[PDB]
C-alpha cells in the first residue's frame, strides 16, 4: 500500500 | 553481443529540472523545501532505474523495497557528484540544470556544512578522474551495500547480483584506454572510495532526520519521499543496518 510498493509492482 | 555496461548507460535516467521559482528571496526553509521535492522526484527514477537494472527484481520484493529505502540518499548524493563533477569540476552543486548553487548562495542557515559535504563527494570524483563507465557500476554497488543486519529475504539472489556488479565495475576499470598495469590500484582506490560513501553521507542523513522529524523548522517533504524516511529512519537509528564494506575498516 506504500507508493514505493506500488511503484515497484507497476507495470514499466 | 550486448554488453552490461552498454545496458547501464542506456537505462540511466535523464537528469531532472527543478522547477525553482527564482522570483522568491532565497531562503534555508524554501531551499530545502525545493530541494526535497527535486529529490522525491529524483527517487521516483531512481526506482524506475533499478527496475530495469539487469538483475535486480529477481529480488524478494521486500528486499527491493529494503534496498531502495536504505540507500537511496547515497545514491543521489553520488549521482549529485557526478553531475557536479561533470558540469562545473566540483567548484559547485550541480543539483539541475535550472539549479546550481555555487559557494556564495550556499552561506544560508544550516546549508553552508551540508553543502561542502556533497561538494566533499564531488572532490572525489575530480581527484580519482572517474569515468562515466566507473561511476555508472559504482552507482549500483551503492544501491547494493547497505542491508539489514538480519540479512535479506532473497539472501543467494542478492549475493549473486552484487557479485555480478563487483565483476562489472572490473570490466569498467580494465576497459579504461591505458594498460593493465594500474587495474589493481585503480579497483583498491575506488573501493576505497564506496567504502568511504557511508561515512560520506551519514551527516547529511543525520541532517534529513533532523529536518525531517523536528516539525518546527517547517521543511517540507513530498509524499513518496516521507513514506521512505519514516521506514528507514527507526532502523538506521536503532543500529540495525549495516554497510558492505570492501575493507577492513
Ligand atoms: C542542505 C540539505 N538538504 C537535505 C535536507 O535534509 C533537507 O530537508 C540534506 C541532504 C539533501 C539531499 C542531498 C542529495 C540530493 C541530491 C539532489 O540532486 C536532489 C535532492 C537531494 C536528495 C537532497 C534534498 O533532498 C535535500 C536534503 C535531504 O542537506
Amino acid at each position: 500500500p506504500s507508493l514505493l510498493k506500488k511503484l515497484l509492482l507497476a507495470p514499466a | 553481443f550486448p554488453t552490461l555496461i552498454s545496458l547501464l548507460e542506456v537505462i540511466e535516467p535523464e537528469v531532472l529540472y527543478s522547477g525553482y521559482d527564482s522570483t522568491l528571496p532565497d531562503t534555508s526553509t524554501r531551499l530545502m523545501s525545493t530541494l526535497n521535492r527535486l529529490g522525491g522526484r529524483q527517487v521516483v527514477s531512481a526506482v524506475k532505474w533499478a527496475k530495469a537494472l539487469p538483475g535486480f527484481r529477481n529480488l524478494h520484493l521486500d528486499d527491493q523495497m529494503t534496498l531502495l529505502q536504505y540507500s537511496w540518499m547515497s545514491l543521489m548524493a553520488f549521482s549529485l557528484g557526478w553531475r557536479s563533477y561533470k558540469q562545473s569540476n566540483g567548484n559547485m552543486l550541480c543539483f539541475a540544470p535550472d539549479l546550481v548553487i555555487n559557494e556564495e548562495r550556499m552561506q544560508l542557515p544550516y546549508m553552508y556544512d551540508q553543502c561542502q559535504q556533497m561538494l566533499k563527494i564531488s572532490s572525489e570524483f575530480v581527484r580519482l578522474q572517474v569515468s562515466y563507465d566507473e561511476y555508472l557500476c559504482m552507482k549500483v554497488l551503492l544501491l547494493l551495500s547497505t542491508v539489514p543486519k538480519d540479512g535479506l529475504k532473497s539472501q543467494a539472489v542478492f549475493d549473486e547480483i552484487r557479485m555480478t556488479y563487483i565483476k562489472e565495475l572490473g570490466k569498467a576499470i580494465v576497459k579504461r584506454e591505458g594498460n593493465s598495469s594500474q587495474n589493481w590500484q585503480r579497483f583498491y582506490q575506488l573501493t576505497k572510495l564506496l567504502d568511504s560513501m557511508h561515512e560520506m553521507v551519514g551527516g547529511l542523513l543525520q541532517f534529513c532526520f533532523y529536518t525531517f522529524v523536528n516539525k518546527s523548522l517547517s521543511v517540507e517533504f513530498p509524499e513518496m519521499l516521507a513514506e521512505i524516511i519514516s521506514n528507514q529512519l527507526p532502523k538506521f537509528k536503532a543500529g540495525s543496518v549495516k554497510p558492505l564494506l570492501f575493507h577492513q575498516k
